């Protein structure tokens, strides 16, 4: 078990467990999950109303500094009514630790636009608005950045397929470039690789 | 001091009493906050610990090596932002019990 | 007929459409637009050129991957022409320089070129051969151009009789000849009534007639929608453009309708007027 | 069932914002068709604009109307700047066929399109 | 903050941007994917795949490939319950065909019954 | 092949005229070498 | 290649909108429709100047999720090529800053040295630039006999050539006049605007992911990262050149501390076996076959990691169904994070100074897209 | 070693030669249909049928870890030679 | 550990300040840069005469996409579809049939040279080393039709040489 | 290199770095190609009689993440980690 399998530290696990229990006790208004994985990186799962209060707490308080802001994405999970998952990622300059603030959200109701306390979140929020459509009320400027202007569809969803619906070509008829419905030259074959036989017995969900 | 390692932050000349009136304002605005929650307990405990660090030490460099938050003026700025959360958390009632639940088949991952 | 000539699915960008078209010419104006609309249809075009490959290079990427194909032809041998028309569904004949050269007159391009290609075509077994002609090309006077075209008309009518002999009026567009000469002026003023027809309705009519069978044998003529004076049209050109011998005789010669032969209405295509497309194309004036 | 809408209370503010947005598109069209050196009469462009408005008149849900207003405002900004080129503006139009009608027999000749 | 909310339906098909030809013409199918019969393992069960029906795939006339004018041809959406499947299909607009789940039927077999005395269940080989 | 130059100027080919017949005195292409000399010339070895 | 719409009071500025997204390619979507082993080169080429640290971060992401430690020789070889990649990206950033600021010739001097380094990549794998070569499960197909002495030769000659680069520039008078007064960064700005790596080195706070959280055997080599004092662009230039010189140090100690363990992991259900057992086994042929068709299954969960790309915090965030396909990958890009604060970095300067600001934060404009 | 169909061109080692009614013949105009002129089935009779004195014998392919993997084939068919599915070369038994 | 920069002061001593004034008013280190650049002028430049001298390489370059075959034998490929299963732009296209003999073989083995990113995964995935990344890299093709290889083109390209491919593999069949 | 002594002296006078010694034109220490064929080692597995895969099953050691407070007089307020000690100037020629 020891060679070529990465060992761990239970000490960091106990530290993050006690810290997450502490944060869960002292902000009871929005805490739903505080989960700790095997390799000690914290996850805090949050209702979509305490975005500004929880981030104003987590920027400060001298027990959890966490100035460094990272990724924002809202992992598209169907079979839910609240589809999208806004994932804040926070890194502490003072304590060297990573916490993942996963707040949940639906298709049409906005979360509260974290750019007010995080100046790094501006183009992150603009990117999420362009690729998904998660609206951000009380935001300075929402535009389409990382897509074409005349293109729409919010393509990083699961409803948007791999190929786009439109496809450009130049033509000398109207002496310019026009978009057409997509005419693929090949299929993009689909390999049914989801093999049976239960490779992980621990992660079995209870069937009906 | 003389020209600290940060950039948009010039050195202060009276760190001690400025930091002390900062933390007494922290105790005042915490005195605004209601009682029964433990948020008052943790903030009061850490603030009294840090004030007990600073009251027992009139030094500078030993005060930096003992009190975390190197070097010095980050503690002052962090105290300002701690006052900022204090002012913002008279309102917004973080200690009150929960708003309604998710549909409970959402935070389980493996779909 | 064999498979992969039948249509397949929708249209455009290597969707396998019906016709395989051998085109003579296509380096000029109307043939280039015709290859363009067949590429929008998604039809394989076999075109031979005689010039530098740079011209067929800047009209090359009209098709999809490897659809259109380029080869060589010459105005002398039946072997290269026959090799170009070995396997063809349809074939169109568009050729002609509007001034005599050292090695070619108005005679024997319009005369000798449809003879040999119609010979190897009728010995080859092609169908829906479309031969262009200028409108009102007569046995009458004033043009070696028009009389050699009338001789070629009689040739294509006599041998291989079920050819679509087609004629538009004098067409205008992005690379017009006579509107360019209207721009390249100086002057003189005459009278002639004239109807101009825009180029895209003409080539839409040609591709619709070549893809729609049962409309064969009949010669067609395309009609301009306005049909008024030439000098009023020149005043219109200078007004919209903001500034105050063979070609000029062949525009002053003859412009009439013929009630014998059918035109646009037996095809079902909307006519674009002179005014809209003329405002679209009259760029390149002072600011 | 708690749902937080964007702007709307009833469809009155929806009607108000969409008529103001259409006024903005009306005074948006001639400046752009003069600026991009386009090739289309103003009547045809305005009729295609109001046709695109009349396409989605079948929506009564107010959040959807709010999101349509926000999308139209975004593209009105991006066309009132010079950020979008000639290609996208012509791409709104359809001058390159696309000839496909909705006849039964026409789809029966060029088959397998039910 | 305790705003307007009205208990109604959803109309996301005027937002997701896929054109109305693909909306009203193409048809979805929701099914649990069957066990691929050569293997005998049902980890490939327990999911509700949403698929779209197949359409034309002609021959690519230069290489011998199967091109298609179908961007939606290679979608699959593996779900966990039939209710959320139907809810998502009605939420996003297009039509859908529901096939019902079929478990393997529980049986009653035993080795002693394979070694019967006057019952005809007899192994006859071993 | 010379030794006194550096690594990159050891092994150089001199093409001849019309080995296939396309007047290759001028306009010398690449890949006009047989493959064992394509192993030798690309410095994949130390022996001819 | 970018679009920049600047609004300026004359020969000065007011604001600037960086229109980026010109080079958008859909990399996250394409990885969501592929497997792990197949979609590794997308991670190889989202950034392209640094080329093996991206491999290193993705391989350590998959190994950290999969709870499998590579053999130690694989770790030390990965450290060596991470130092080669660090040296290469910093020297190209210096030379492209020099070429865009003027300064024709040191560009070509250090690119001849980089031509030696691409010869080294060729001898390692075969590719010029985009050598994949780092499988999750340790390095694959190890080095041919006769490479380490060439790296030793390059280390000596390149120490000489980088000292000659500091002979040419660096106390160049007018280049110092060109880039000293521009590019001020407050520590509060360096925190709130989310900067990564070299900006944090240059402006104030001592911060290294390598030193604080050693994700590999970096903890067992003596090196010292240069820090900045004034938070300045010339100071940041000195920081980059001394990080190159520290990379020379780490290459020397890595060549002196090399254990001859093995190439890949001895867990054949993750790394494919080699040819001898492949042509005569049964389990290894089965593992070869199904491992290249399906891809190995990866347990469900969401992980994040981040290593020190020569730009900065190259982060990668994997989200995995129990599957051979990743459900959602995402990349924290130091180029994006550095481009994020351009208005506050260039509120008070002019347009050539803005071009120097685009130079002084190392840019590829592929990785800024994600 | 190629046939010449009445179309008139080179046939291949797959039965894919054209009809007269095709347009793909005329898109072959000007550029030659290059084909491998060293076929596959003819290089089976060139290989001698080896005779090994054992009964259940081996096939590797001429090189350790260079070729196709090991396969052990039987020689119980008294008149039919053993045939490796990978190699394509035969074997016999000599008692 | 950290080693930062730009912590000094201009020395107020008279010699150092008049030396900085001498550099300011006398253009000194500019001429020092001129001297360094003239020292690189008097070197011999390191160029290669391209059509005669070709740049060095490794025995494991990835080029031509050639095929191999058995010693005086048939086609080395089985059509086991591993290369199309691993091909990360799916440029491989295999349609397989057995012939009249009985051994399983192909019909259509197409490499798209457009989509081929040149990984090496089809080389590493091939169990019999049928497809091999070739040695030479000269395609330079004037037409887009000609950049779509057929199986017969690959067999001709594998029968224009094996001795290069065999020499490279026989040198380096031990690393991989 | 491969040049006479007067221009060598002019190179070393324009840049006193002994340019003739190491010049970035490799002549001798190009790696002598066609090396002997290597025999790779196989690491801490293929070891017979003890390699139970049941032990080193790092895929199956993935625990599900443990949970604290949910949707369904305490000596505390500790930090997530011990606070980070400030570094030192390294002796190998710092500034100053
Ligand atoms: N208003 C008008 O212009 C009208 C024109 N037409 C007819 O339409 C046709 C096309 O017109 P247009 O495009 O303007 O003129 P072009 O001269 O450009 O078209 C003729 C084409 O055939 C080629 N060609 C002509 N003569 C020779 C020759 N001797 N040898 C080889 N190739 C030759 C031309 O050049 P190349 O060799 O380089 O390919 C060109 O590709 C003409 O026949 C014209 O009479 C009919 C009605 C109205
Ligand atoms: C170049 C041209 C410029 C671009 C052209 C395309 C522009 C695209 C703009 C898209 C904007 C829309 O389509 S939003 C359409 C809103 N439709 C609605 O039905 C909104 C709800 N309103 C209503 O139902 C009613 O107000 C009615 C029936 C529309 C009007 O009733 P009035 O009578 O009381
Ligand atoms: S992996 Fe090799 S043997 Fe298998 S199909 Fe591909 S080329 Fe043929
Ligand atoms: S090298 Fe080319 S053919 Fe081989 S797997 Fe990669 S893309 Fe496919
Ligand atoms: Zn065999």
């Amino acid at each position: 078990t020891r060679p070529t399998v990465r060992p761990r530290n239970d000490v960091a696990h106990k530290q993050l467990s006690a810290f997450g229990e502490y944060v869960a006790e002292i902000l009871p208004k929005y805490v739903q999950q505080v989960q700790v994985s095997c390799f000690s990186e914290l996850e805090i799962c949050i209702h979509p109303d305490g975005v500004i209060p929880v981030l104003t707490f987590l920027r400060d308080h001298s027990n959890a500094q966490f100035k460094s802001l990272a990724d924002l994405t809202a992992v598209d999970i169907p079979t839910r009514q609240n589809r999208f998952e806004i994932v804040y990622n926070l890194l502490s300059l003072r304590f060297n630790s990573r916490i993942r603030v996963k707040t949940y959200t639906d298709e049409l109701t906005p979360v509260e636009s974290s750019v007010s306390v995080y100046k790094a979140a501006n183009w992150y929020e603009r990117e999420i608005w362009d690729m998904f459509g998660v609206f951000f009320a009380n935001h300075p400027d929402l535009r389409r950045i990382l897509t074409d202007y005349g293109f729409e569809g919010h393509p990083f969803r699961k409803d948007f397929p791999l190929s786009g619906y439109v496809e450009l070509r130049y033509d000398d008829e109207v002496k310019r470039v026009v978009a057409e419905p997509v005419e693929l030259a090949q299929e993009f074959r689909k390999f049914d690789l989801n093999s049976p036989w239960e490779a992980f017995p621990a992660y079995r969900q209870p069937p009906e | 001091k003389k020209t600290t390692g940060l950039v948009g932050l010039a050195v202060c000349e009276t760190p001690h009493e400025r930091l002390k009136i900062l933390y007494t304002k922290i105790l005042d605005v915490l005195g605004h906050i209601p009682k029964n929650a433990a948020y008052r307990k943790y903030t009061e405990q850490i603030t009294n610990e840090k004030l007990s660090i600073v009251k027992a030490e009139p030094d500078v460099k030993k005060l930096e090596e003992q009190l975390q938050g190197g070097q010095i003026e980050e503690v002052i700025l962090q105290a300002e932002n701690e006052l900022s959360l204090a002012r913002k958390m008279i309102q917004w009632k973080p200690w009150e019990p929960l708003v309604e639940e998710p549909p409970a088949s959402q935070w389980k991952w493996p779909i | 007929l064999h498979h992969a000539v039948i249509p397949h699915g929708k249209g455009g960008r290597s969707s396998v459409s019906g016709i395989v078209a051998t085109v003579f010419g296509a380096t000029g104006f109307l043939g280039r637009y015709l290859v363009n609309h067949l590429g929008r249809m998604g039809s394989q075009v076999i075109v031979p050129y005689r010039c530098e490959p740079y011209d067929t290079m800047h009209l090359r990427p009209m098709g999809d991957l490897g659809q259109i194909i380029f080869m060589d032809w010459n105005g002398r041998d039946k072997d290269s022409i026959r090799r170009a028309v070995e396997h063809s569904n349809v074939v169109i004949n568009l050729v002609g320089r509007e001034w005599e050269t050292k090695n070619f007159d108005f005679e024997d391009v319009f005369v000798k070129i449809p003879q040999a290609i119609a010979q190897v075509s009728k010995e080859a077994g092609v169908e829906k051969f479309i031969h262009i002609s200028h409108l009102n090309a007569d046995i009458k006077s004033s043009s070696k151009y028009l009389r050699n075209k009338a001789v070629g008309e009689k040739e294509v009518r006599e041998t291989f009789p079920e050819a679509t002999i087609i004629k538009p009026a004098d067409i205008f567009g992005r690379e017009d000849r006579f509107l360019n000469y209207f721009a390249n002026i100086r002057s003189l003023g005459k009278k002639t009534v004239k109807q101009p027809v825009y180029i895209v309705d003409v080539t839409k009519g040609i591709i619709n007639a070549i893809k729609d069978p049962d409309a064969r044998g009949k010669t067609f003529a395309f009609v301009g929608p306005n049909r008024y004076l030439l000098f009023d049209l020149v005043q219109y050109v200078f007004a919209v453009a903001h500034r105050p011998r063979d070609k000029v005789e062949r525009i002053h010669t003859t412009d009439r309708t013929l009630p014998h032969l059918p035109g646009l209405e037996d095809l079902g295509v909307q006519a674009t007027p002179l005014e809209l497309k003329a405002i679209e194309v009259l760029r390149r004036h002072r600011t | 069932t708690s749902v937080k809408p964007i702007f709307s209370r009833d469809m009155n503010e929806a009607k108000r914002r969409v008529r103001e947005l259409y006024r903005a598109w009306y005074r948006e069209v001639p400046n752009t068709v003069h600026l991009f050196q386009l090739d289309i009469s103003v009547k045809q462009g305005r009729d295609k604009v109001r046709e695109m408005f009349k396409k989605n008149a079948h929506v009564t849900d107010p959040r959807v109307v709010d999101l349509l207003v926000i999308k139209g405002k975004m593209e009105l900004e991006e066309t009132i700047n010079v950020w979008k080129q000639r290609t996208h503006v012509m791409r709104f139009f359809h001058e390159t066929e696309a000839p496909r009608p909705k006849d039964f027999l026409s789809k029966f000749y060029v088959g397998h399109d039910p | 903050t305790q705003l307007i909310t009205v208990d109604e339906k959803l109309d996301i098909t005027t937002l997701t941007g896929v054109p109305e030809e693909h909306i009203k013409t193409r048809k979805a199918r929701i099914f649990v994917p069957a066990r691929n019969n050569m293997q005998s393992g049902v980890n490939n069960t327990k999911k509700w795949k949403m698929e779209f029906d197949t359409r034309e795939r002609w021959e690519n006339p230069l290489m011998g490939w199967a091109s298609t004018a179908d961007p939606l041809s290679n979608l699959v959406l593996t779900f966990s319950t039939k209710e959320d499947a139907i809810a998502f299909a009605e939420k996003n607009g297009w039509s859908y065909d529901v096939e019902e789940r079929k478990v393997p039927k529980p049986k009653s077999k035993s080795y002693g019954a394979n070694f019967s005395w006057n019952k005809r269940t007899r192994v006859s080989t071993k | 092949e010379d030794n006194k130059q550096f690594f990159g100027r050891h092994r150089w080919v001199i093409y001849t005229t019309e080995m296939n017949g396309k007047n290759t005195f001028w306009d010398v292409d690449g890949s006009m070498v047989p493959p064992e000399w394509h192993r030798w010339l690309h410095c994949m070895t130390d022996d001819p | 290649v970018l679009r920049l719409v600047m609004e300026l009071s004359g020969e000065m500025v007011r604001k600037c909108d960086p229109h980026i997204g010109l080079l958008h390619r859909g990399t996250e979507k394409l990885i969501e429709y592929k497997t792990y082993l197949q979609a590794l080169p997308y991670f190889d080429r989202l950034d392209y100047v640094s080329m093996m640290c991206n491999e290193q971060a993705y391989s350590l992401a998959v190994e950290k999720l999969l709870n499998i430690q590579p053999p130690p020789r694989a770790q030390w070889i990965r450290v060596l090529f991470g130092e080669i990649t660090r040296l290469l990206n910093h020297i190209m950033a210096v030379t492209t800053h020099a070429l865009d600021i003027g300064a024709m010739t040191p560009f070509f001097w250090m690119f001849e040295e980089r031509e030696k380094m691409f010869e080294f990549y060729e001898r390692v794998s075969g590719a010029r630039m985009h050598a994949a070569y780092v499988r999750p499960g340790g390095v694959h197909q190890d080095l041919p006999l006769g490479l380490m002495d060439d790296i030793y030769e390059f280390s000596k000659n390149f120490s000489l050539r980088i000292d000659e680069l500091e002979e040419m520039l660096t106390n160049n008078r007018i280049w110092r006049n060109r880039t000293v007064d521009i590019g001020v960064v407050t520590a509060e700005d360096a925190l709130n605007y989310g900067f990564s790596g070299v900006m944090l080195r240059g402006s104030g706070i001592q911060w290294d992911l390598r030193k604080t959280q050693p994700y590999d055997v970096y903890d067992q080599v003596e090196f010292d990262v240069p820090i900045g004092s004034r938070g300045d662009c010339y100071d940041r230039y000195l920081c980059r050149v001394e990080e190159m010189r520290q990379s020379i140090r780490i290459i020397s100690q890595c060549l002196n501390k090399m254990p001859p363990g093995e190439i890949k992991v001895d867990d054949a259900k993750v790394s494919p076996p080699k040819r001898a057992e492949m042509k005569t086994s049964m389990e290894s042929l089965i593992h070869h076959f199904k491992l290249y068709t399906e891809g190995y299954q990866v347990p469900p969960g969401a992980t994040y990691t981040a290593i020190e790309a020569p730009k900065g915090e190259f982060g990668v965030y994997l989200v995995s169904d129990g599957s051979s396909r990743p459900y959602r990958c995402k990349i924290k890009a130091p180029g994006f994070a550095h481009l994020a604060g351009l208005d506050k970095m260039s509120k008070g300067h002019m347009l050539a100074d803005v071009v120097a600001i685009i130079g002084t934060q190392d840019i590829v404009f592929g990785e800024v897209d994600r | 070693g190629v046939r010449t169909s009445p179309t008139g061109e080179k046939v291949t080692h797959t039965g894919q030669v054209y009809d007269d009614e095709d347009y793909r013949r005329v898109r072959f105009v000007g550029r030659q249909k290059e084909v491998n002129e060293n076929f596959a089935i003819d290089l089976i009779a060139e290989q001698p049928v080896s005779q090994v004195g054992s009964r259940v014998i081996s096939c590797d392919g001429g090189g350790g870890a260079l070729g196709h993997p090991r396969v052990y084939i039987n020689l119980d068919k008294e008149t039919k030679t053993g045939t490796c599915g990978y190699c394509g070369l035969q074997f016999r038994q000599q008692h | 550990t950290y080693k930062y920069v730009n912590l000094r002061e201009p020395s107020m001593d008279m010699k150092s300040v008049t030396d900085r004034a001498a550099q300011t008013l006398l253009w000194t280190e500019l001429i020092r840069g001129l001297g360094m650049t003239l020292s690189y002028l008097f070197r011999e430049p390191a160029t290669i005469n391209y059509p005669f001298e070709k740049g060095p390489l490794s025995p494991r370059f990835r080029g031509e996409h050639a095929l191999r075959r058995y010693p005086s034998g048939e086609e080395r490929c089985i059509a086991c579809k591993l290369c199309e299963a691993v091909c990360p732009a799916q440029a491989i296209t295999i349609e397989a049939e057995p012939r009249a003999d009985g051994s399983r073989r192909t019909t259509r083995y197409d490499i798209d040279m457009t989509k081929c990113i040149y990984c090496g995964f089809c080389q590493e995935a091939c169990p019999v080393d049928a497809i091999v990344e070739g040695p030479n890299f000269e395609f330079s093709t004037e037409t887009h039709e000609e950049l779509l290889y057929n199986k017969e083109k690959l067999l001709n390209n594998g029968d224009k040489w094996e001795a290069e491919i065999a020499a490279n593999i026989q040198a380096d069949y031990l690393y991989r | 290199a491969s040049a006479t002594r007067l221009i060598q002296g002019l190179r070393n006078w324009a840049s006193g770095r002994d340019l003739q010694a190491k010049l970035q034109l490799r002549y001798q220490e190009i790696s002598k190609r066609t090396q002997p064929p290597p025999k790779l080692p196989v690491g801490p597995s293929h070891r017979l009689s003890n390699n139970y895969y049941c032990a080193r099953d790092g895929r199956r050691e993935a625990m599900p993440p443990s949970i604290v407070m949910s949707s369904q007089s305490e000596k505390k307020a500790v930090s997530p980690a011990p606070p980070i000690k400030r570094w030192e100037l390294s002796q190998d020629e710092p500034y100053l």
